[PDB]
């Protein structure tokens, strides 16, 4: 029942629905009076609701004062969010009956152990006196596009077709990451993207087992699919929404291999500009990971760089690049918002 | 209702005795929770050179958790060192490695002592899918056919690892316990968590022994019960014979460096694939190859190594037992006749005849590590006669 | 850059220092309490047995049946463990005795010696002063406290006490030291940059050090005597004497002694006399390494997980005060659980410098009987953080020089490559642009061969 | 030929480039920069080093942080 699905409104037996966050005048004519109506239908059901974290306060209003049912269900992670120690929630949805434990899934059970990596990099100084010459968003983009960020980029992806298992990277925007799918090119997406080729992408990944790498933008994990995946590397760390990010990596990442042993298969990269916000995210980033705890390790240097023939091994090269990045303006550099 | 009831199981648990001392005697019923089954020994008669047949379920049981991530990881780590303990205790015997997976049997690692051989055959072991259902019968085909070619003088025992499951094999195997009990092959399983009837019909048709796996605790308890060599059925042999006494070589007796190295595909020994330069020397096939304790292949005779295996045994034997006592006779100066201290834990440990006090430290390693009381000694041998 | 010298340097207190002075000076070093200093504070396992024959060999042995004592394996190991103990001075190369140079020893270390390998009631042994309990009238657990409060009233007053440190010149030896110092007006006892090298160090051969340095500021009494007395010192406890220390008395061994209760390392009745005491802190700097006996106090377990610091066990205020200086800025309440900071600790070490195994020092350190049931790789990452954070701020390597720049030449600058590698004053060169970097000390060197050519 | 009293300090091309920006940032004109050699290896007036073992790492983390 959302964005025309129209689906059987004649006749209600079990309803998926959306949070009707409307308030407009006229927003759906018959469409949101079905919405009105068909609740009336619905009686009381059952209040299926994933992650009210999600959901503000002025929300929290429209869910009383328009759901009045006598039956709620609160599918949320998050125990505590927003920071609104004033509003609680046993007011809304009654008791918080039961949270799984970590332990009792990681380790005895069917949960994947992510290795956490937050891997920072040595640049190139020719990224850095720019950086700090300007004072301009353009700074941003700078050590975003860095072939130090791309050895790390380039290293995984062998080393990680050795194991044959399937991997994912998410970067920050496209026109950084569309060289990473011009330069070891793979599969890839953006946001204006044909969904039913996107489908296809999927059918190239989840099904096919020839190519287990693939590159997603910030559409991809928010609007279009919930990957499913063992590996992933991650290069955005700059809002500060960390769970909205950490929730992100704890769907993708499924169990790797029917792997006898007792270790660390599921796999988290992000990668790291020193000297920099992404130096300064970061401490705080894993500090919200040790925050909540898992297995976790900062690397700096590779397995054996120039044992992979790095492309960019010629600054000359990365010169090249760098020019393009001198004639790049702020529009490579701005996310979905 | 049950909100309650969940709470009702732990309020009193919590509980205990209150003011002062909380938290205390909950403490004591866990030291009071421990003091299993010591040993239960004193046997005579029979075990001597086992020839022992590994049978391993590979099965969809492994899948369940039940002690470890898996059920191999609960089974195989340990065998290791099952097997360690028992070239460690039981030198003079050897074991068939046989591995049943997908409804036939595997022989995976041969009758035989080598020890590296076989933990890295269970390091092999370690990517096991278990596929597939058990299947005895196969496993006591390879078992018969093996044991059959296998002298009358030798100990015939079986030990299968089970997982409880269905035994899904054909061809009348309630019908083998004729055909092996004549053969004078025993058989010993242990039901991994739960009981097959069958089965346990089976060894009780045996005479081997069969058990249920409760704990990890407990799992290394039957291993152990059965690391010893056991009384198994009269009338089976008395006598093995051309026990061939080797020599070491040191190949730098009267020619010194006559020869490169000492096989060369042509000298009397140099059986196994890699080069040498003379360590060993057997007496019938005057064979020289990498020194092993064990057997040979063109003598065919058994590579006795008297103080390695004949030593094993000849004192595992003809022990003798201590006792208890809460008493204070402060023998020695409130000491011990052995490490010589003192905590009193009222488990004066007194020799049964030179009557000497020892503490569980000294009684643990008579016990598990030195086999017999040293106080026997000083008071054997001085009237020995 | 920054110092790091001043912190361990346990070998060479008895090397950099008796080799800085004369063979006579050391032949006062073998006063016979000086025996068990040679043999402990070197610890070679392999010098330790080119001794062992020297009690039987008043022979001296062939040089090379010693240098091919050790064949094939480990030939500079035992190189390394040769020339070391050739430079405590005690050997000495025979020229050739029987044809060829046969080394041998110092008899008369072997005289001291032998006498601490069997026989002898000698002075050091009996028959003059050397010890005596008559009966009862002070116990050690106490007096361990004396042992644990005058550290404090060392460490704290270091920092800075409410309270205040008793009546001593010590402190305007500390300020001399360049642990600590004073401005003018009032002398405020503060830290200059190594006293807190030292609040991160936790043994007594600092302390040690500046007492072999305490003759050192223009004072002229027994070094010699002193340094036995360091030995003498080195004898557990449970002595009371019947004022034995003045019936083995001298000048400076009775009014050093006043410092040493002033160091609380002895502990001295009404009269600053009739007796003597050594502390159980007698054994830890006959070492300087760790020891299990080097426990103090016994707190407890902690650990690092999720480096969040991760312990409680509220403790005395000196281990407050060791981490006042090493985590406050959410401190919490009855069990010392100050969070973690990756940049505050971090710049906590600034003023120290890094503390990389002081870090691990204090790790085993921090609450004692942590290595009783927990993991060997205490810190599994952490270490690494700890490093990365020592390997981040260590920007710099301070190092002053000289350049030659603009050579007329390039062959000849190859000469004086050549030149100044034979002075061995370069530090680098760079042949591509004709550069050397060079020492500013051994410049004038050159700098008087280039004027000459 | 030319005698140069200033102080060689080593250190990452990450920062060896840095300090030609803190020289260009310097309040004075160039001292810190006399000759750097390739990537390595840099030669300061000796006025504020000691400074500048607290003035650098008091302003990369500030100017990383906006
Ligand atoms: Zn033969
Ligand atoms: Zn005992
Ligand atoms: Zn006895």
């Amino acid at each position: 029942f959302t964005s025309d699905a129209k689906d059987k409104p004649i006749g209600c037996s079990v309803a998926i629905s959306t949070y009707s966050m409307l308030g407009h005048t006229t927003k759906r004519s018959w469409e949101a009076e079905r919405v009105m109506e068909w609740l009336k239908t619905q009686e009381w059901g059952l209040m299926i609701l994933d992650e009210v974290h999600t959901i503000p306060a002025k929300m929290f209003r429209r869910v009383l004062t328009i759901v009045q049912a006598h039956c709620k269900l609160g599918l949320t992670a998050t125990l505590v969010r927003e920071d609104d120690k004033i509003v609680d929630l046993n007011f809304l949805i009654g008791p918080k009956l039961y949270e799984a434990n970590w332990m009792e899934l990681q380790n005895n059970g069917y949960i994947a152990k992510v290795q956490c990596a937050e891997v920072w990099c040595p640049m190139s100084p020719e990224f850095y006196r720019e950086y700090v010459a300007i004072k301009t968003k353009k700074r941003i983009l700078l050590y975003t596009m860095n072939p130090n960020k791309f050895r790390a980029c380039q290293f995984l992806i062998k080393f990680h077709e050795r194991r044959n298992d399937k991997i994912i990277v998410f970067a920050d925007n496209v026109f950084a990451l569309k060289e990473y799918a011009i330069r070891l090119n793979k599969p890839y997406i953006y946001g204006p993207t044909s969904q039913g080729e996107r489908m296809q992408i999927l059918q190239n990944f989840k099904h096919n087992p020839k190519i287990n790498t693939i590159f997603i933008s910030k559409v991809g994990d928010t609007s279009f699919d919930l990957p499913e995946a063992n590996v992933l590397i991650q290069i955005s760390s700059h809002g500060g929404s960390r769970r909205q990010e950490a929730q992100r990596l704890g769907r993708v990442l499924r169990a790797k291999k029917g792997m006898v042993a007792e270790e660390y298969n599921a796999f988290f990269y992000s990668l790291v500009s020193q000297d920099t916000q992404e130096m300064a995210y970061s401490t705080k980033r894993q500090r919200f990971l040790v925050d909540q705890g898992y297995s976790f390790k900062v690397i700096t240097k590779l397995a054996g760089m120039e044992e992979e023939d790095l492309a960019f091994s010629t600054k000359e090269e990365q010169q090249q690049l760098l020019q393009k990045v001198l004639a790049a303006t702020d529009l490579d550099a701005e996310e979905e918002v | 209702r049950w909100e309650g009831g969940y709470e009702r199981t732990w309020e009193i648990l919590k509980e205990d005795e209150s003011g002062s001392l909380k938290a205390t005697i909950e403490d004591i019923l866990f030291k009071a929770k421990r003091k299993r089954v010591f040993e239960h020994h004193g046997q005579v008669r029979l075990g001597m050179m086992r020839h022992l047949y590994v049978v391993v379920d590979g099965s969809r049981t492994m899948e369940d958790q039940d002690l470890k991530p898996n059920r191999l990881t609960c089974t195989l780590k340990l065998l290791e060192y099952f097997v360690e303990e028992y070239f460690d205790q039981n030198p003079i015997s050897q074991i068939g490695i046989i591995v049943t997976k997908s409804k036939r049997a595997e022989k995976l690692t041969e009758l035989s002592g080598n020890p590296r051989k076989h933990i890295t055959s269970l390091k092999k072991a370690v990517d096991m899918t278990c596929h597939g259902e058990p299947s005895l019968y196969n496993s006591l085909s390879i078992a018969m056919q093996t044991l059959k070619h296998m002298p009358g003088h030798t100990s015939r025992e079986v030990l299968i690892i089970f997982s409880s499951l269905t035994t899904c094999d054909p061809s009348n195997i309630y019908d083998l316990i004729k055909t092996l009990k004549a053969a004078k092959i025993r058989v010993s399983v242990i039901g991994l968590s739960a009981e097959v009837r069958v089965c346990t019909v089976l060894a009780r048709e045996t005479g081997g022994t069969y058990h249920v796996i409760l704990d990890e605790s407990h799992y290394k308890e039957l291993l152990t019960h059965h690391v010893s060599p056991p009384p198994a059925s009269s009338s089976s042999e008395c006598s093995l014979i051309r026990m061939g006494f080797p020599q070491h070589t040191i190949a730098s007796l009267s020619d010194q460096d006559a020869k490169p190295s000492f096989s060369m595909a042509h000298l009397d020994g140099n059986t196994e694939p890699g080069l040498t330069l003379g360590g060993y020397f057997c007496p019938q096939c005057r064979a020289k190859y990498c020194e092993l304790p064990v057997e040979c292949k063109i003598c065919g005779l058994t590579l006795v190594s008297a103080p390695h295996l004949a030593r094993s045994y000849h004192h595992l034997f003809p022990l003798d037992a201590f006792q208890e006592i809460p008493l204070e006779e402060y023998n020695g100066e409130r000491f011990c006749y052995g490490c010589q201290g003192e905590l009193k834990d009222q488990h004066v440990y007194v020799c049964a005849v030179c009557q000497n006090v020892f503490c569980v430290d000294c009684d643990v390693f008579v016990h598990d590590s030195l086999h017999c009381c040293p106080g026997c000694i000083h008071k054997i041998p001085a009237p020995s006669g | 850059s920054r110092g790091l010298n001043r912190v361990h340097l346990q070998c060479r207190n008895l090397q950099e220092f008796l080799g800085g002075l004369s063979p006579g000076v050391l032949d006062r070093l073998y006063g016979h309490p000086a025996t068990c200093l040679a043999v402990f504070r070197e610890l070679p396992s392999l010098a330790k047995n080119w001794v062992m024959r020297m009690l039987f060999l008043e022979q001296p042995l062939p040089q090379a049946a010693v240098a091919l004592w050790v064949k094939k394996e480990f030939s500079k190991a035992q190189e390394e463990s040769t020339g070391l103990l050739s430079g405590l001075r005690i050997w000495h190369t025979q020229l050739l005795p029987g044809g060829l140079q046969g080394l041998i020893l110092n008899p008369i270390f072997r005289q001291n010696l032998r006498i601490a390998l069997l026989g002898g009631g000698k002075a050091w042994s009996d028959d003059t002063s050397q010890l005596g309990p008559d009966k009862h009238a002070r116990d050690v657990p106490s007096l361990d406290k004396y042992a644990e409060e005058r550290w404090e009233v060392v460490l704290h007053f270091m920092v800075g006490s409410p309270s205040a440190a008793v009546s001593q010149d010590l402190a305007q030896l500390l300020s001399q030291a360049g642990l600590m110092k004073s401005t003018e007006p009032g002398e405020p006892p503060c830290i200059t940059s190594a006293g807190f090298q030292f609040l991160l160090l936790d043994t007594p051969a600092q302390l040690w050090y500046f007492m072999l340095q305490y003759l050192q500021t223009a004072q002229s009494r027994g070094m010699d005597l002193v340094e036995i007395l360091s030995f003498l010192f080195q004898l557990s406890f449970s002595t009371l004497g019947k004022d034995y220390s003045v019936e083995g008395m001298s000048d400076s061994l009775l009014n050093f002694l006043q410092h040493l209760r002033e160091f609380g390392l002895v502990f001295q009745r009404k009269r600053k006399s009739r007796r003597y005491y050594p502390t159980r802190l007698a054994i830890n700097l006959s070492s300087g390494v760790s020891g299990a006996g080097g426990t103090v106090h016994q707190p407890g377990f902690i650990v690092v997980e999720t480096n969040y610091r991760l312990y409680a066990y509220t403790e005395s205020e000196l281990q407050i005060a060791l981490i006042a200086l090493f985590s406050e800025m959410l401190y919490r309440f009855p069990n010392m659980v100050v969070a973690q900071v990756t940049r505050e600790s971090v710049q906590q070490a600034i003023a120290s410098g890094i503390t990389a195994q002081q870090i691990i020092h204090f790790l085993r350190t921090r609450a004692h009987p942590v290595m009783l049931k927990q993991t060997p790789v205490l810190p599994p990452t952490i270490t690494d953080q700890i490093r990365l954070w020592e390997l981040e701020r260590d920007r710099l390597r301070f190092t002053e020089g000289v350049l030659y720049n603009q050579f007329l030449s390039q062959v000849d600058f190859e000469l004086l490559l050549a030149h100044a590698r034979e002075l061995g004053v370069l530090v680098f060169e760079n042949s591509a642009k004709r550069l050397m970097v060079v020492t500013p000390a051994g410049h004038s060197d050159v700098k008087r061969f280039w004027k000459r050519q | 030929v030319n005698v140069l009293k200033g102080v060689l300090i080593e250190c990452d091309p990450a920062m060896k480039q840095f300090l030609l920006y803190l020289d260009e940032s310097n309040a004075l004109g160039k001292k810190f920069i006399i000759q750097d050699i390739d990537d390595t290896h840099v030669f300061v007036i000796a006025e504020l080093v000691n400074v500048l073992q607290e003035r650098v790492g008091e302003l990369m983390d500030q100017n990383a942080f906006s």
